[PDB]
């Protein structure tokens, strides 16, 4: 399932982890979504950092934060009542491993950030055919996954199937599976024969 | 004399074949395998009886 | 919305680019990805027809 | 004056005997007809002198093998 | 052109007139402007470095006694299009304004789109990460239509527990998205966790996941119609048969 | 160990030319360091026979097919946009077999009277730098009384283009016998024998700023590099038979972007070696390593004809054997009309034909050929 | 028995054998009547095929769905010029003579073009040379060779209009109309002799056959009519086309034989010959397209054939597959690198059919009495004989107790089998390898994570296709050829791409960084989680408040094989001198002394001796794609199970590693303090004060042109190269002042994410804004934004950002920043294009170049484009760094075998 | 639409005081000390609370039957 | 009336599906624009009237 931040950071799920596994803050604060540290300095997205800064102050102080573009609440300012508040200055937090039950040695940087659920949903996604339905020209499986449609393999993938030196695997791919059929060929002028 | 990937790849898929339609075993089997799996057992036990071609 | 007559898969440097003149007007990030990208548009928030 | 073959993307260039010919068609298995062609006016080949229906036995320096023998044929415009 | 712009600023002639004077060394011209098509944005008239808009102008806007159509009226704020702006020095803050500033910007966060500002301090972004954001926050779920039910869409989404995020814009109020929220506010911790968040994907809580948070009903409408043919054959509604 | 026990084991050695000396010579310098024993060098040679039979290419391998998506999957990220259009184009151009590339380059190297000094370089530079007197000129006036250009150019420009305005007037006065040309000081002032209509004052104004003064036709801009302790001249525009035959310029490193002019200069061999060496540069320019041995399977297939030709319809797809391969690529309609009004047979000798039809292609497992025992008896 | 279809022989249908093999004659331009009944002699007539199910083909006998349909003939009034022929019928126009019919060429000319054309070869290129040059021979000869009567010029007229240049009696030069009849009644005297001078075959390229007097009509088959959801029929665009034709020709024939005036008979032959070059191809440059009651433009066989869309690419090249699935795809770190997650419902839709032979018959036994419902089960079953029948809840049991030798079982997808997994685009050969089932119970892909770079796919929404084979033999290539461990070293560049990445590289240099240690827990922990048989423990290296401490490379070490060695820098190179006095010690003993190296060791140099590692952290340089050296020292000396065991148990590792030892990154990461903002401000003045200089001086005039250049790009050279070293300066002040504790310096300098001139703009400056190479100047007269004065060329007002991402940016840097954004963004869009088309030209131009088994690369058509493969027949993806043998490491590493 | 009964991060309930905090909120005092003195000490409840908005009573008044 | 207060406006409903037209951005009518076209080396004046 996809979920994205405001600030361009997005991506599935992938793993639904047990709040006993989770690891938890020495506030006693379970996160609700774990990210890896290496997209945040990579896409430049300090952002994403700044709203949770602001969404830990808002709400620990219960006052909604300004995010308007020139004109909204200082970083700085944000990082002072955070600290005023009795929280880290950068809003990492001591934090300890869910399943060891060891502190961890990094203090880890836990905020409020405003994460949406897109209509990219898995179960809308996956497609799965066997056989089934063909198309009535080219006796080739039909489009799309309303109608029970096969998957293309497209100029791409025959000729990095042809590459990979796989012959058998193509005639099955390409033939064998999509549009195999028997016709009747007269030796003498090479004409298509025809069957009574 | 070595098999090339290619050589060996077209000897397993038609001695797979052959074991899918007919022609018993060669080596003890883990009663459950698949074909292919026998395909390469027998080329991992050097018992195989199909040869290459090759030009000269 | 706004689009534009330009055809999709032509690139047009000069005209999916940002322009000055869309200060107040167009949209500066809000853009689609791919061809639509710079020939598909959205109107700014003070902008006014 | 300036020869062609002092410079330095230009490789060596020999003609093939008729028996070299016939040793590199049976060496290969292919016939006249299976070679690459070089164009009869060629600046290589006209300054070797060459005609059409020969053989160019080019020595070309290799970034992997460092010397490489590459065949031609001669042919017409 | 002075004439003119004194005229519009009187409100003796329509704010859609605009002028613009293009002075060059070989050519001089004037453009003066009033048809469709012309997008404009609204700046403050700024004379002898002071603006026309005072603090009593703001105080009537605040009691609803002056409209921003009352502004234009007056000439404190005028539309200009990009062929007038050629004209204008804009000021982008009010303390930067000077004698020879001839304009002041009203809200330099207006510059973006509705979806746009959606993006908490988007100047903090890099520009291609905020062209994402504002690209997917279009794609989130969330009770955008409170008659989603009496709706007959093909496809609809709703979230179960929307919430207004807590680092918002204040145009976002009001633009309406704090009345139709379409996201959730989440606890998000960065950290290396089984290498499962890897390559830009998330980990999620369970116990969150069963407590509601992001729940999501899809709504699908499927029509039927009891079309007529020709010859008085028409389609009809119950239980086919077996025998058919 | 001796040296001549070592050279005797290199050439009893089973292994290539190149590998054979690059292998005695590390074999010589690691023989001082560490006193290699005879056991040890022959182990080494053995070890590194056995590593060229394993890095030999399986027979039936899809070179083609690999060498093209080995060239086209670094296009996916290279980088759009003196004035050498790397990247993408540059890429494109090299491929397509361009007549004339898009901003042209050559490469000028100069002798050993000019290569040490900036004087010489300056000089030559000058000699093949082609300047026309518009460039030079700085005003642009035409007037009635005398009805003709009277032409007025800065010095310093002059200064640079290292002539004199009376040589200059030599320039056109045998050239344009039609029209009299004199100077005045710095100012160039043209004559009419008879003209009396302003029509064929504007079909002879242009023909002077089109002449050329000095120096090669379709050369622009021209400078002077340091490298390697040497002068090197990079010009705009291809000019190669009229710059290899210049009283000043070493002719056997001189080289330029256009592939076609290497081809009808320095021949197809050359022209296939610029093109391996330009595709080279184009991908290192932009940091991402390309084997060269896709690259010069690329460039033998461009060139198996004697001529260059592009990949394209008019390449060497063009020229393909099979009617169902030209078909599928590009063309489709002209090209089966064409082969109906030919009567072409397709020997479906290719991979493509193969693809279409279902019969197995000729690459990889469908080379292998197999042989049964019968009475098979576990 | 069972026969292939050796060659392919095209060439021209005469109107004889368009009439043998018509089952039927087509005179009512009608396809249905009222009732839906097919009409007789229509198009839609059961004699050329049937698609509706209740009808029965009348020439054949067979039903819906196995009918292959059958060609009909319509016997035009009047000939009509065939378009595609139309150009090369001019062609044979101007090289024939108008009387006797030969070719306007002597008879030795004839003669010696046939010894050209029988000397050359079957080259095409030649053979096309030469009938253009013939041709231009021909057309300019205005009297026959062999009978003497005069020629005159011929123009063509697009498509289908021949004008012939005649003279009258006065000597005016007028134009006739050179009807269809009249130019098939000249190439009708054209003798066989002659067509191969022509390029046109006697027995199979008639020239009169290139006028259409029959017209083939297609089988209801290739056309078939479909019934819409609102009861009315849906014809095709070529029935429409044709009953147009028929319409027509029908029109003609009834005016015809009514005596009707000349007037009438051309203009209605004008009228069919529109329509029939229309439906040979509706795209004909010349005449407008036909289009529908709609307004909808056709497409006949012409844009059938060709296009993306067309039968070539869309159905022929490329085609839609059975037995395929496609969904999302997750991240697993805990499957190895030749698995693939298969979700229990993809699992059970998709079916292997696997033949019961005697070892496997319990367990397609047991599939088929699980039956589909019930994992693992079995979807069908297919007997000897050759029927599938469909497993239900009624007969699960009945076929189960029916199952002998010799059956076939379409059991579900099992743990171990072999699928095909690609994602699109597929760009090279590795975009697709053969990875082993495994079923869990989810809906999403699994895909593990070093086989990502192979795919360039990361996990925010990518979808990826899944490909089953069906054939034992298809089973058998992609387990041996297409295997994921088969394919680590990439043969583009001879290096590793499946390879550790982020987070891998991030954990090992946590683990092998200098002061690391773990406790006994956390050793067998990361043992334990590794899959590791490491049975006992080694020797603590160190111990702290009573209790053992292992050092982190001391567990790296039980990865590598026990006999590896290799010493290299890696990108943490920052004190030289340490690095050379390694060297230098490794270079005088050859076999230092693990203390002696652990005396010097830094984590700037990595050096292994006998598979421990003495010194040097680990980074991309090590296991990293492009970069990995030890990666690709391990794959090439001990193969690629090897490899791959190492890769799996080291992912796990670092994983391990980088989960419990606590990464993360923070606000605080980009903070700076004042000492460097005062720095950076002061470079911003410098950089400021410099750009007004130059301004000035270009203002005043001395300002020096640059060798062929004026004033205007000169000064803004020489700004912009200002501007790059103030950012140059600003990343150099941010990389002194940020320390290697901070763990985005650490994932920037090892190579796992991100750059160092990523820190640089969110904590320094965001540098100038640049489009197209240059400043940015699009905008209003002489500026870019109205917030600054015209005519202004300072820094701040052409896109110098002043600012980093942490402190924010101004509006007018904001905007600027924008139009950056974008000119990236639309130069991504705009180069994949072009580099897709590029890519397709190339595959097209070198597919069917193979290495044969002599080591020569060869067309199809036997010429020899190699003689050897790279001159030296290596393959690149054996070859090292681009090198045919690395006589360095063989020579190394045999010493070393021999020292140890 | 309608408060959720527990906190998204550690299930404790707050539908029970959301009410009172909005009643509380709408008089004027601080949000910050009306979540004081309902117990609601951790800002995931807080964020649970502060972020909800009710949406309910405009989907009552479209019938559906 | 079973609509929503927060609802815009601003589309067409045809056969019970919304539609909304997107603007266009369209050259300025009775406008000549002048450019120079660096291949062809001309001078080209175009107006759409
Ligand atoms: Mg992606
Ligand atoms: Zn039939
Ligand atoms: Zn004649
Ligand atoms: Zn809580």
């Amino acid at each position: 399932d996809k979920f994205a931040s405001r600030h361009g950071q997005k991506g599935v799920i992938g793993l639904i982890v047990p709040q006993e596994d989770m690891p938890w803050t020495e506030s006693g604060i379970v996160p609700d979504l774990i990210v890896n540290p290496h997209g945040i300095p990579s896409r430049m997205t300090v952002g994403q950092l700044i709203e949770a800064i602001g969404g830990k102050v808002a709400s620990l102080t219960g006052r909604r934060v300004d995010g308007t573009a020139f004109i909204g609440e200082p970083e700085e300012k944000l990082r002072k009542e955070l600290e005023e508040l009795g929280f880290k200055h950068s809003g990492r937090e001591i934090m300890y491993d869910g399943i060891t039950g060891r502190r961890l040695e990094a203090d880890i940087f836990i905020g409020v950030i405003y994460y949406q659920r897109l209509h990219h949903m898995v179960a809308d996604k996956m497609h799965a055919r066997s056989r089934g339905p063909v198309q009535v020209l080219t006796k080739q499986p039909t489009e799309g996954r309303a109608r029970e449609g096969g998957l293309r393999f497209g100029e791409m993938e025959r000729d990095v199937l042809i590459g990979h030196g796989a012959a058998m695997l193509l005639i099955e791919r390409l033939l064998e599976e999509s549009d195999k059929t028997e016709v009747w060929v007269c030796e003498s002028c090479g004409h298509l024969a025809l069957e009574d | 004399f070595r098999y090339t990937r290619f050589e060996k790849a077209r000897i397993i898929g038609a001695r797979a074949l052959q074991i899918a339609m007919g022609a018993p075993v060669l080596i003890d089997v883990p009663e459950g395998i698949t074909p292919l799996q026998a395909a390469l057992l027998e080329f991992e036990k050097g018992v195989i009886p199909i040869t290459v071609i090759r030009p000269s | 919305r706004v689009t534009s007559p330009l055809s999709r898969d032509q690139p047009h440097f000069e005209a999916r680019d940002l322009h000055g003149t869309h200060w107040g007007r167009i949209c500066p990030t809000e853009t689609p990805e791919g061809p639509n990208c710079g020939l598909v548009k959205n109107l700014a928030l003070m902008s006014q027809i | 004056e300036f020869n062609i073959f002092d410079h330095v993307l230009v490789p060596e260039h020999r003609i093939l005997s008729e028996e070299e010919k016939e040793e590199l068609l049976k060496k290969y298995r292919i016939r006249i007809s299976q070679l690459p062609q070089i164009k009869a006016s060629d600046p290589a080949v006209v300054a070797l002198g060459a005609k059409p229906g020969d053989v160019i036995e080019i020595k070309r320096k290799s970034p992997t093998a460092g010397y490489y023998y590459y065949y031609r044929l001669v042919v017409e415009d | 052109v002075e004439r003119i712009r004194a005229d519009r600023r009187a409100g003796k002639i329509s704010d859609v007139i605009n002028v613009a004077l293009y002075e060059d060394e070989e050519v001089k011209e004037v453009y003066i402007n009033s048809d469709d098509g012309r997008v404009r944005r609204p700046l403050i008239v700024v004379e002898n470095g002071k603006p026309k808009l005072t603090r009593e102008h703001v105080e009537g806007i605040k009691n609803g006694t002056l409209t921003w159509s009352d502004l234009i009226r007056m000439g404190v704020i005028e539309y200009l299009d990009a062929e007038e702006e050629e004209n204008a020095y804009v000021a982008t803050w009010p303390w930067e304004v000077t004698e020879e500033h001839t304009h002041l910007e009203l809200m330099p966060a207006a510059i973006l789109g509705i979806p746009a500002s959606l993006v908490p301090y988007p100047e903090h972004n890099a520009a291609p990460r905020n062209t994402y954001g504002a690209g997917m926050a279009k794609q989130s779920l969330g009770l955008g239509w409170a008659n989603f039910r009496i709706r007959v869409d093909t496809r609809g989404h709703l979230m179960h527990y929307p919430q207004v995020p807590l680092v918002n814009s204040r145009i976002m109020k009001a633009v309406g998205f704090e009345d139709r929220p379409a996201g959730q506010n989440f606890v998000v911790a960065v950290l290396s966790y089984h290498g499962y968040n890897m390559e830009d994907a998330v980990i999620i809580n369970k116990a969150s996941i069963e407590r509601g948070l992001a729940r999501s009903t899809f709504f699908r409408t499927y029509e039927a119609e009891e079309k007529r043919y020709l010859g008085g054959q028409k389609d009809n509604f119950e239980v086919p048969s077996p025998n058919i | 160990v001796a040296e001549k026990t070592i050279k005797s084991m290199v050439s009893k050695a089973e292994l290539p030319d190149n590998i054979k000396e690059e292998l005695y010579a590390k074999l010589i310098e690691y023989n001082e360091k560490y006193k290699l024993k005879k056991d040890e060098i022959q182990a080494i040679i053995d070890e590194t026979v056995r590593e060229y039979q394993k890095a030999l290419i399986e027979p039936g391998e899809a070179v083609g097919t690999v060498a093209a998506q080995s060239i086209g999957e670094p296009s996916t990220q290279m980088t759009l946009n003196i004035n050498v259009t790397l990247g993408l184009p540059r890429i494109i151009e090299i491929v397509d077999a361009r007549k004339n590339p898009s901003t042209p380059i050559m490469t000028v190297y100069l002798d050993e009277e000019h290569r040490y000094d900036r004087d010489k370089a300056l000089e030559v530079a000058r000699r093949i730098e082609g300047t026309t007197l518009e460039n030079l000129a700085r005003e642009e006036t035409i007037d009635i009384l005398n009805m003709e250009y009277v032409v007025e150019i800065d010095p310093e420009r002059l200064e640079k283009a290292g002539l004199d305005m009376e040589k200059v007037v030599r320039k056109l006065t045998g050239s344009f016998k039609s029209a009299e040309f004199e100077a005045e000081g710095y100012t160039l002032v043209v004559r009419p024998k008879k003209v009396t209509k302003l029509s064929d004052l504007r079909k002879i104004a242009e023909k002077v700023k089109k002449h050329r003064l000095k120096g090669l036709s379709g050369v622009g801009k021209t400078i002077i590099r340091k490298e390697g302790d040497e002068y090197v001249i990079y010009t705009e525009g291809s000019n190669f038979k009229q710059v290899l035959k210049v009283p000043g310029v070493d002719p056997t490193r001189t080289r330029t972007n256009n592939i076609w002019e290497i081809a009808e200069v320095l021949g197809i061999e050359a022209a296939r070696n610029a093109i391996i060496d330009e595709i080279v540069s184009t991908m290192r320019e932009q940091g991402l390593e390309v084997d060269v041995r896709h690259i010069m399977l690329v460039a033998d297939m461009m060139t198996l004809d004697g001529v260059i030709r592009p990949i394209g319809r008019h390449g060497i797809v063009g020229e393909k054997a099979s009617v169902l391969a030209r078909a599928a690529f590009e063309i489709t309609t002209q090209h089966l009309f064409a082969a109906a009004e030919r009567g072409e047979v397709d020997p479906l000798n290719g991979v493509v034909e193969n693809v279409l039809i279902g019969q197995p292609v000729p690459v990889g497992t469908g080379i292998v050929k197999l042989a049964m025992s019968l009475p098979l008896r576990p | 028995m069972k026969k292939v279809i050796g060659s392919i022989e095209f060439g021209i249908l005469s109107p004889q054998e368009i009439r043998k093999m018509s089952a039927a004659e087509i005179t009512v331009p009608d396809t249905y009547d009222d009732d839906g009944y097919p009409i007789e002699g229509g198009l839609m007539d059961k004699r050329l095929g049937v698609i509706d199910p209740g009808l029965r083909c009348e020439t054949c006998g067979a039903r819906a769905g196995e009918c292959p349909g059958h060609f009909g003939h319509i016997e035009l009034a009047r000939p009509v010029i065939h378009v595609g022929f139309a150009k090369t019928i001019h062609r044979v126009l101007e090289s024939t003579c108008r009387e006797c019919g030969r070719i306007k060429l002597t008879d030795e000319e004839i003669e010696e073009y046939m010894q050209k054309f029988e000397v050359m070869g079957d080259r095409k290129g030649a053979v096309d040379k030469l009938i253009k040059e013939i041709h231009k021979k021909a057309k300019e000869r205005m009297v026959c060779p062999h009978c003497g009567a005069p020629q005159f010029p011929i123009k063509f007229e697009r498509p289908t209009i021949y004008w012939e240049l005649r003279k009258d009696e006065e000597g005016n030069e007028y134009k006739h109309r050179m009807m269809p009849s009249e130019v098939r009644d000249r190439l009708e005297k054209i003798p066989d002799k002659d067509l191969p001078l022509l390029g046109l075959h006697p027995e199979k390229s008639r020239p009169e056959w290139m006028v259409l007097t029959v017209l083939p009509v297609p089988p209801v088959t290739m056309r078939p009519s479909i019934t819409l959801e609102s009861g009315i029929r849906a014809e095709d665009d070529l029935t429409h086309k044709l009953v147009d034709i028929i319409r027509i020709n029908n029109r003609l024939k009834s005016n015809i034989e009514a005596g009707a005036p000349q007037l009438i008979i051309e203009d209605l032959w004008d009228l069919l010959q529109y329509h029939v070059t229309t439906y040979i191809n509706n795209e004909t440059s010349g005449v407008p397209p036909a289009k529908h009651k709609s307004g909808r433009p056709l497409k006949t066989l012409a844009q059938r054939l060709k296009g993306k869309e067309g039968r070539f690419r869309g159905n022929l090249s490329g085609k839609r597959v059975n037995f395929s699935a496609r969904t999302v795809i997750s991240p697993d770190p805990m499957i190895s690198i030749n698995e693939v997650g298969v979700p229990l419902a993809v699992a059970m839709e998709l079916t292997v059919p696997e033949k019961v032979t005697e070892f496997n018959y319990e367990k397609l036994k047991q599939r088929v009495l699980n039956g589909p419902e019930k994992y693992p089960g079995a979807n069908y079953v297919i007997d000897p004989e050759g029927r599938r029948i469909r497993l239900m809840e009624s007969n699960r049991e009945l076929i189960a107790e029916k199952l002998d030798i010799g059956w076939t079982v379409e059991r579900h997808l099992e743990d171990g089998d072999v699928v095909l997994f690609n994602r699109q685009p597929s760009l090279h050969r590795m975009s697709i390898m053969a990875h082993r089932v495994r079923v869990m119970p989810y809906r999403t892909f699994r895909l593990n994570l070093p086989v990502c770079p192979p795919y360039n796919a990361d996990f925010d929404g990518d979808e990826m296709n899944l490909h089953v084979p069906q054939t034992e033999e298809a089973q058998a290539e992609a387990k041996i050829l297409m295997e994921v461990q088969n394919h680590i070293i990439s043969p583009r560049y001879g290096g590793p791409l499946i390879a550790g990445i982020q987070d891998h590289i991030s954990g090992g240099y946590l683990l092998t960084r200098e002061g690391a240690y773990f406790t006994r827990y956390e050793v067998e922990q990361m043992l334990m989680f590794a899959g590791m048989d490491v049975n006992e423990l080694p020797e603590p290296d160190k111990y702290e408040n009573g209790e053992p401490l292992w050092s982190g490379k001391t567990i790296f070490s039980l990865l590598l094989p026990d006999d590896l060695t290799i010493w290299y820098r890696n990108k943490l190179c920052d004190e030289p001198e340490r690095c050379e006095a390694l060297e230098k010690l490794i270079e005088e003993k050859l076999i230092p002394d693990p203390e002696e190296v652990r005396k010097l060791a830094y984590d700037g140099f990595v050096y292994i001796q006998n598979g421990k590692l003495l010194s040097g952290a680990v980074d991309k340089k090590a296991y990293g794609r492009e970069d990995g050296k030890l990666l690709d020292i391990i794959v090439r000396e001990y193969g690629v199970e090897r490899a791959r065991q190492f890769l799996d148990q080291v992912t796990k590792l670092t994983i391990w590693v980088i989960t419990h030892k606590g990464f993360t990154t923070a606000i605080d990461d980009e903070d700076l303090p004042q000492e460097a903002i005062d720095r950076i401000h002061e470079i911003i003045r410098e950089a400021e004060e410099k750009v007004q200089r130059l301004i000035e001086a270009y203002k005043r005039g001395e300002l020096e042109p640059l060798p062929g250049k004026t004033l205007e790009e000169t000064l803004e050279s020489k700004i912009m190269a200002v501007l790059a070293e103030a950012r140059d300066n600003a990343g150099k002040v941010a990389e002194r002042y940020l320390g290697m504790n901070n763990h985005a310096v650490i994932m920037a300098k090892t190579g796992a994410r991100g750059k160092i001139l990523n820190i640089t703009q969110m904590a320094a400056m965001l540098g100038q804004q640049s489009i197209r190479g240059k400043r940015l100047y699009r905008g209003y007269r002489g500026r870019v934004l109205t917030h600054f004065k015209p005519g202004d060329l300072g820094a701040r007002a052409r896109g110098f950002v002043t600012n980093s991402y942490k402190s924010g940016l101004t509006p007018q840097e904001y905007f600027f920043h924008a139009m950056g954004g974008r000119e990236g963004l639309v130069d991504t869009a705009v180069r994949t294009a072009q580099s897709g088309y590029m890519q397709r030209r190339l595959i097209n131009a070198l597919q069917d170049l193979k290495v044969d088994y002599d080591g020569t690369v060869r067309d199809p058509t036997g010429i020899i484009v190699q003689f050897k493969y790279g001159e030296d027949g290596v393959d690149p993806m054996k070859s090292w760094q681009g090198k045919t043998v690395d006589v360095d490491r063989v020579i190394v590493r045999t010493l070393l075998k021999m020292r140890g | 639409m309608i408060v959720p009964v527990r906190c998204f991060t550690c299930g404790k309930v707050l539908a029970d005081k959301y009410y009172e905090f909005k009643k509380r909120v709408e008089a004027g005092e601080d949000p910050g000390k009306v979540l004081d003195d309902l117990g609601v000490e951790r800002y995931c409840c807080r964020r649970t609370l502060l972020s909800h908005v009710e949406l309910i009573d405009q989907v009552m008044v479209y019938k559906v039957y | 009336l079973g609509e929503d207060p927060k609802d815009p406006g601003g589309y067409f409903i045809i056969n019970g599906s919304e539609r909304v037209i997107v603007s266009i951005e369209d050259l300025a009518p009775n406008k000549t624009l002048v450019e120079r076209d660096e291949r062809q080396n001309k001078v080209v004046a175009k107006v759409f009237s």
